[PDB]
């Protein structure tokens, strides 16, 4: 119940329906969240000194989620690719 | 008639780099104002000072028109542009370290 | 729930009534009540991970 | 407050007494003033020093006030005719603390010991001394004030046989002389030459001196450098946080004073002392036979003890105004150096030796013992400013540098605090030390030396793509966020904290950084708190992913303790914490800026000072983060502000009021409209100028002026008797017309009650004078004169009701229409007190 | 009546506030002593730039160049706004001149090298400007925004309030009218602060226009002050860049009788000179500025020409309006209207 | 207080906000002998429960206080830190 994640949640809810008045109303294009961006900003911030075997990333079965759209799918893929560049231990990771 | 020119001395290269003679070198250095040191080089190759405040902290420690500069901030500038010099200037530090010819009355 | 907790002071005018009326579905992602239930399970696989 | 308060009185009465008296002012900053004028005369009359520590330490900071001043004068009055040594010396810092706290009697007060001083020119003679050189520097326009009474009465005093007059006196000529050159000298040069044709040497050499020294700076700015041994690009941050005789008779200074440097050589080590300053300030100015009589005292006095300290200094300024005459006499100086060295004072020898730079190969060889004396701050002092004037080898200065610094730490507790302070001070050419001093620290219970390894640490890993040296920061800055979070010392965890800059703000973003960075947000002291929420929002764009989700929930808590907690210093906190997320979140915050400033009007609609000028310089800085959305409350705080600067009563400060308003306008773009509005904006903002006195908030009044832009004249146009009585009448009747208009106006208001004896008599003494023509100002006095009879209270009753009776005598028939009210008058006020019965029934 | 009287009396006048007054003491002067009799400080007193400028020529023609008469007639230019023969006068003279002129000079000299554009001559001349003066700071802190030093433009800018303090402090104690000058000196400071915004900040750039706009607007309309208010503005922001500001100033000094510094003004809008090529037809890029250079040439009887531009123009209009009418240009097709029936409107009276 | 937050449960943070103040200003100038309705108010945090959570930021420093004070009583300080337990 207490885990970081959480709080995440609440920010996503939040900037999804701020925007509900103006959908409804106004009619406004409805923007995409830039969760799933953000994440992926995450996940490259750890790679650059990702090379000692520390805990692993959080934001894997993120990335995950990312590889089912197409709209971030080609960052996820570069970024993937450098993580299991890493080493063998990463591959098992990505493999569990 | 755009530009203004007051110094005298039409050109002073390979005078300058000679040893002794008609100058002695001096090593001025300035410290940085709210408002500016308030000194002007516009020399092409010799980077002479174009013109000083009265009232500025140059003035006040020597520094008079009638000089030429080779090194700033002890990076030699013997042999640059003046606009060079001025970006020098002011990328740099706020305390200037400066060297001056000070022509002896010649 | 969230527009139940003291955190909706951040967001004036969002009673339940919009949330009755928001728009979309919970398959199509590009949506905003798909987007939720994309953002959801991401954050709960984290999580339990 | 008061018993405790002369407990602990007596305490610093009878190192930690100066403790004691710097925390009684440190309590008197945020401080009953009958009962601190009782505890300063307790430790007065007691112990005389903890007595001038009450005294001047409370008058700074509690401020200077009327009953202040007249009670504490007597107890400084008394303290100086008899005291003892050191004593005087703090009660004469009294005075210059008194003089400069900038009061209506500090002109009585300066001028009440100038001319005692005076009168005296031994704790009486050197009391006057300390007095007028202390003024001269704190005060100089009343110290000119007497200048012909100063030379005239110094000039004999100062020759009288005593020590502690000359030293103190001539610091004072020197004051004076200073300021009569920058607006008397031939009167000075006249008795300082008398003088000296062995107690009449060292004062003129001194007076002369004077005129040499100021005709020419270019002497003392050296000696004056040695005694004490950012960028203009910058990009500003978006958002603003909160804010001629004296060289004519040059030429016999000198000439007096090359046959007095051989003729006190040995007379009568305090002559000598002043010998060894003023000569190398005299070669200064004119350098060879003054240069041979100077030579044949300072190198007789460097091979002598008890002098050695001033002789290389005199030295040291001899190489440099003698350049190449000095040259001779090189083998006799380094011969001397050689051999002095060798014993181990020696902190001067090395400060001398840079100015002798101030260069020849031979330098080189003398590294090797200069390296092997040891590390002081005066030789790493030379060194760098060796490297820095003359760098033909500058490695090779590193060489020896880093080799001396690799013996020390390759091996007490004062020496290694030193040593990692040169370390970390200036620039050097550093692994294994670094990995070591990680050892130190950890296994070190010296607090002094984990604040410092801590701080060359930080400074040493400045250098900030080699897959080692990143795994060697990430220990390093794993173990330094542990003692920033861990250590008990706060003073520690600060600094460290500090000390994690921008540059290392790629590391800080990872996760297991961030999450002790938010332990630490949690911080017992308040200021580390302050600091960390800074450096997080800062990273927010770094890890948007962790620092975004966590300030919301940061927020969420700062505006529960606004709201909810109701209590000063916590909400006072609160605000200042808001602020410095503003600053450095404020993409995070601009969704949610609607909510916060909806908040903040409402505490600023709450019926503690410190919480409403935090409130403000947060509306302030949300002002710029809003970007024009919080136009719709922009009238809101303006009516809010416009009530707040009205008036002094208001505890908050007008200058972040000035502030606050200006960086509303200038993001909201609120121009001319407000103006129109708020008519009276341009007589507050005018009225600023005429009443402030601090130059910020003079200066932010002014640029409130600025971004309102300039009001066209009409457009502010839009926005916005006793002549004539003498005009008309013939002077008989003018003159009761105008005495009757002018006691008019003092019956009217509260002035009538401190003259209400005077006005009455008066009017009375003008009705009966005139005859009936007064009937003409009865419908003038009647209304206003029954008025006062009303409101009027206790005595004056009864002579106003006696005054009454004369008017009616004189008005007689002409009474009629106010009778009425005055029967009133009298039914409302008949008592059964005795005294105004017999009033009234004469009346 | 005497000269001395004559001349205290204007300045008296002018310290009251009532121009006309004084005025009405000039044309004493003219009637009952002539003209030799007139200083030409009379006219710079009364703010009669170009007889003053008539009269310092005419003084310096007969009189041999003295330090007094040259500073008198180059504040004329200055006032003017002459930049080319302002500057001409200090290139010419340097050497000729003591130290103490020179800091009487300098002051002007980089006024008419800022309004050229030659930013070499501009530092030399801002380094003679003593630094105690207000005017010392201000151009200071210009130079420095030329260059990119935000940090020291603050720091100059600071001094420049401070010096600020002694001329706001002494006006404000005698009414408000006497104030504005001072006024106008912190309304350039602040603009001075919001250029370093617009240099800094591409997000709020629309934003600072439109706060600058509304601003001159409530400023009062001498055009004296406008000048040295968009001069400023122009730091940043060049003349293309911002049309309808440049188009109002040059009505102002069409209303304020000096039509040759509006026409050049529409000529620098414009582009090219229409003076010139008389026989090319009117550019029509920019309709608006096209329209206030013939409303400006009818002024300046040339009015035979201004209705038959207005005659081609017009067909020009109509025609470039049916050729464009899409759905997307109908903000620009309503400007298009509300100009084109204000066009026909100036064609009847004309005609 | 105790029997309102049995009695609400997870109703009772809506109005706690409310009592906060008060609660607050118990612990600065507490004269209680020995702080016993101190001891008292640290028994009656116990309950509160999971309705501390967007208020414990607010109680936490006074607790804290409370028990790092050498000048107060051991009792007292013994119920802070049996509190801190339970909250845990
Ligand atoms: O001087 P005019 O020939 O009579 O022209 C005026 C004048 O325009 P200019 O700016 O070119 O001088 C008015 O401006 P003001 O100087 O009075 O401020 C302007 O009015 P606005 O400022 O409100 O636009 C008005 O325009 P309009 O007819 O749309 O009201 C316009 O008239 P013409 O364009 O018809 O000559």
């Amino acid at each position: 119940y207490m885990h970081a994640m959480w709080q995440a949640w609440d920010l996503a809810v939040d900037i999804c329906l701020s925007q509900l008045p103006t959908i409804i109303e106004e009619g406004t294009a409805f923007r995409h969240s830039p969760f799933f961006a953000e994440q992926l900003t995450a996940f490259q911030v750890w790679l650059t000194m990702g090379v000692e075997n520390r805990n692993p990333p959080e934001q894997l079965p993120i990335v995950l989620q990312v590889l089912l759209s197409q709209v971030h799918r080609l960052r996820a893929l570069d970024l993937l690719g450098r993580f299991l560049d890493l080493g063998p231990w990463a591959v098992s990771l990505a493999l569990s | 008639c755009n530009p203004k020119s007051v110094l005298k001395r039409p050109v002073t290269s390979e005078e300058l780099l000679t040893p002794g003679a008609p100058y002695a070198r001096k090593t001025f250095t300035i410290v940085g104002d709210a408002v500016g040191w308030g000194f002007v080089v516009r020399g092409s190759k010799p980077c002479h000072i174009q013109a000083v405040d009265p009232s500025g902290p140059a003035a006040a420690a020597g520094m008079k028109v009638c000089q030429f500069v080779v090194s700033v901030n002890g990076l030699n500038v013997l042999h640059v542009d003046y606009r060079t010099v001025n970006n020098l200037i002011l990328t740099g530090p706020r305390t200037i370290v400066m060297e001056v010819m000070e022509e002896l009355e010649c | 729930w969230f527009c139940m907790q003291k955190c909706v002071s951040l967001v004036p005018g969002v009673t339940l009534d919009l949330i009755e009326k928001i728009p979309g579905r919970l398959n199509d992602r590009r949506t905003p009540l798909g987007e939720l239930n994309w953002i959801f399970t991401a954050i709960t696989d984290t999580i339990a991970w | 407050x008061x018993x405790x308060x002369x407990x602990x009185x007596x305490x610093x009465x009878x190192x930690x007494x100066x403790x004691x008296x710097x925390x009684x002012x440190x309590x008197x900053x945020x401080x009953s003033t009958r009962f601190y004028d009782q505890l300063n005369h307790h430790i007065f009359e007691l112990e005389r020093k903890g007595g001038i520590l009450a005294i001047a330490s409370l008058i700074g900071v509690e401020g200077g006030n009327a009953t202040r001043i007249g009670r504490f004068a007597n107890y400084l009055r008394n303290l100086l005719p008899s005291n003892d040594p050191v004593v005087m010396e703090m009660a004469s810092k009294a005075i210059g603390r008194l003089a400069m706290a900038g009061d209506t009697f500090t002109a009585e007060y300066v001028e009440f010991e100038v001319k005692r001083a005076l009168e005296w020119l031994e704790g009486r003679r050197h009391a006057a001394v300390l007095v007028l050189r202390e003024l001269a520097i704190s005060v100089p326009t009343f110290f000119f004030q007497q200048v012909q009474p100063f030379f005239d009465n110094i000039f004999v005093a100062v020759w009288d046989p005593k020590q502690a007059i000359r030293e103190g006196a001539v610091a004072a000529l020197r004051a004076c002389l200073i300021l009569t050159t920058q607006r008397w000298y031939r009167h000075t040069f006249e008795e300082a030459e008398k003088g000296f044709d062995d107690d009449r040497i060292h004062g003129a050499l001194l007076i002369l001196n004077e005129l040499v020294r100021i005709s020419s700076m270019e002497g003392e700015r050296l000696r004056e450098e040695m005694e004490e041994i950012m960028g203009f690009g910058t990009k500003p941050r978006h958002i603003t946080p909160f804010t001629x005789x004296x060289x004519x008779x040059x030429x016999x200074x000198x000439x007096x004073x090359x046959x007095x440097x051989x003729x006190x050589x040995x007379x009568x080590s305090l002559i000598q002392m002043t010998i060894l300053n003023l000569l190398p300030r005299l070669a200064a100015f004119r350098p060879t036979q003054y240069l041979q009589d100077t030579m044949n005292h300072v190198l007789s006095c460097v091979k002598k003890e008890k002098e050695r300290t001033a002789a290389f200094q005199a030295l040291g300024l001899l190489s440099v105004a003698v350049r190449s005459e000095f040259k001779v006499y090189l083998p006799r100086v380094l011969d001397i150096i050689r051999a002095a060295l060798p014993p181990k004072v020696d902190a001067t020898v090395f400060t001398c030796i840079s100015m002798l730079a101030r260069i020849q190969q031979d330098i080189k060889e003398l590294l090797e013992p200069m390296l092997a004396v040891g590390l002081s701050p005066a030789l790493t002092a030379v060194l760098y400013d060796l490297s820095r004037q003359i760098p033909q080898l500058k490695k090779d200065i590193q060489d020896g540098l880093l080799k001396m610094l690799s013996l020390v730490l390759m091996h007490d507790v004062g020496s290694i605090t030193l040593a990692l302070r040169t370390l970390g001070s200036f620039e050097f050419e550093l692994t294994q030390f670094v990995r070591h001093c990680a050892d130190h620290f950890l296994n070190s219970e010296h607090k002094e030396i984990r604040m410092e390894a801590a701080r060359t640490c930080s400074r040493l890993l400045t250098p900030s793509v080699s897959q080692t040296a990143v795994q060697v920061v990430a220990d390093v800055l794993s173990k330094l966020l542990v003692v920033g979070i861990t250590d008990p010392d706060p003073d520690i965890r600060y600094c460290v904290l500090a000390s994690l800059d921008e540059r290392f703000d790629a590391h800080l973003a990872q996760a297991e950084n961030l999450q002790a960075l938010f332990v630490a947000l949690n911080d017992q002291v308040f200021e580390i708190r302050e600091l960390a929420i800074c450096t997080v929002g800062r990273l927010s764009s770094m890890n948007p992913a962790f620092v975004m989700p966590f300030l919301r929930k940061m927020l969420i808590q700062i505006l529960t303790e606004l709201e909810h907690s109701g209590i000063g210093r916590i909400k006072e906190q609160s605000a200042r914490m808001l602020g410095h997320l503003v600053s450095n979140a404020p993409r995070l915050i601009r969704p949610y800026m609607e909510p916060i400033l909806k908040a903040l009007i409402l505490k600023l609609k709450d019926p503690n000072p410190g919480v409403i000028n935090n409130v403000l310089a947060t509306i302030g800085e949300l002002a710029q983060v809003s970007g024009l959305e919080m136009r719709k409350w922009v009238d809101e705080l303006f009516i809010i502000i416009m009530d707040m600067l009205q008036d002094s009563s208001l505890l908050a400060k007008r200058q972040v009021a000035l502030w606050t308003l200006g960086q509303l306008v200038a993001s909201t773009g609120y121009v001319v409209e407000p103006y129109r509005k708020y008519p009276t904006l341009l007589e507050v903002l005018l009225n600023f100028l005429k009443t402030e006195q601090n130059q910020g908030t003079r200066r932010e009044a002014i640029r409130v002026l600025g971004l309102l832009g300039a009001l066209d004249p009409y457009k502010h146009k839009v926005n916005i008797e006793m002549l004539v009585n003498m005009g008309n009448l013939p002077l008989d009747e003018f003159y009761p017309a105008v005495s009757m208009v002018a006691l008019m106006r003092i019956f009217r208001d509260q002035s009538l009650s401190h003259h209400h004896t005077m006005v009455v008599q008066a009017i009375t003494f003008i009705f009966k004078s005139l005859g009936l023509k007064c009937v003409q100002f009865l419908p003038q006095v009647m209304p206003t004169f029954l008025n006062v009879i009303r409101v009027c209270d206790g005595a004056i009753r009864e002579f106003l009701f006696q005054q009454l009776g004369m008017l009616v005598s004189f008005v007689k028939s002409h009474i009629r229409p106010y009778m009425d009210e005055i029967v009133t008058l009298m039914r409302e006020f008949w008592v059964m007190n005795t005294s105004i019965q017999s009033t009234i029934i004469l009346l | 009546p005497t000269p001395a009287i004559l001349e205290s009396l204007i300045s008296i006048n002018n310290k009251l506030q009532q121009p006309e007054a004084a005025a009405g003491v000039l044309e004493y002067a003219m009637k009952h002593f002539g003209e030799l009799e007139i200083q030409a400080t009379w006219y710079e007193k009364l703010h009669e730039w170009e007889d003053a400028l008539v009269a310092y020529d005419k003084k310096m023609d007969t009189n041999k160049d003295d330090p007094e008469l040259m500073l008198g007639r180059m504040r004329c230019l200055e006032a003017l706004g002459e930049w080319g023969q302002l500057h001409q006068q200090c290139c010419e003279k340097w050497t000729l001149v003591n130290d103490e002129t020179q800091a009487k000079m300098a002051r002007m000299a980089a006024a008419a090298a800022w309004g050229l554009g030659q930013w070499d001559s501009m530092e030399e001349y801002t380094c003679m400007i003593p630094r105690d003066t207000h005017d010392g700071a201000f151009y200071r802190a210009v130079l420095a925004l030329h260059q990119d030093l935000f940090s020291l433009a603050q720091q100059c800018i600071d001094k420049a309030r401070d010096l600020l303090d002694a001329e706001l402090t002494a006006m404000a104690g005698e009414s408000y009218s006497r104030a504005y000058g001072a006024m106008v000196s912190c309304h350039m400071l602040s603009e001075l602060e919001e250029v370093i915004q617009y240099k800094l900040v591409p997000e709020r750039r629309e934003i600072i226009r439109q706060i600058w706009w509304e601003r001159l607007q409530g400023c009062q309309r001498i055009v004296e002050d406008w000048q040295k208010i968009l001069m400023v503005r122009s730091l940043v922001v060049s003349p293309h860049e911002d049309m309808r500001t440049w188009l109002k100033y040059a009505s102002l000094c069409g209303k304020s009788g000096r039509l040759a510094l509006a026409h050049k003004t529409l000529v620098l809008l414009l582009g090219v000179d229409p003076s010139r090529q008389l026989d090319h037809p009117l550019p029509t890029v920019h309709p608006q500025v096209t329209y206030a250079y013939m409303k400006n040439m009818w002024k300046s009887a040339r009015k035979i020409d201004a209705f038959q531009h207005m005659q081609h123009f017009v067909q020009t209009m109509q025609q470039q309006a049916q050729h464009a009418i899409a759905t997307e240009d109908q903000q620009h097709k309503q400007e298009l209207h509300k100009l084109m029936a204000r066009c026909f409107l100036k064609l009847g009276e004309w005609q | 207080i105790e029997q309102i937050v049995v009695a609400l449960g997870g109703e009772f943070k809506l109005y706690l906000p409310q009592l906060i103040p008060h609660m607050l200003r118990v612990f600065m100038h507490d004269n209680s002998p020995g702080r016993i309705v101190s001891i008292k108010l640290l028994a009656a945090i116990q309950l509160f429960g999971a309705n501390l959570d967007d208020y414990l930021h607010l109680l936490l420093p006074p607790i804290v206080k409370l028990f790092d004070a050498p000048e107060a009583p051991l009792p007292s300080r013994k119920a802070a830190l049996e509190t801190v337990d339970r909250l845990t």
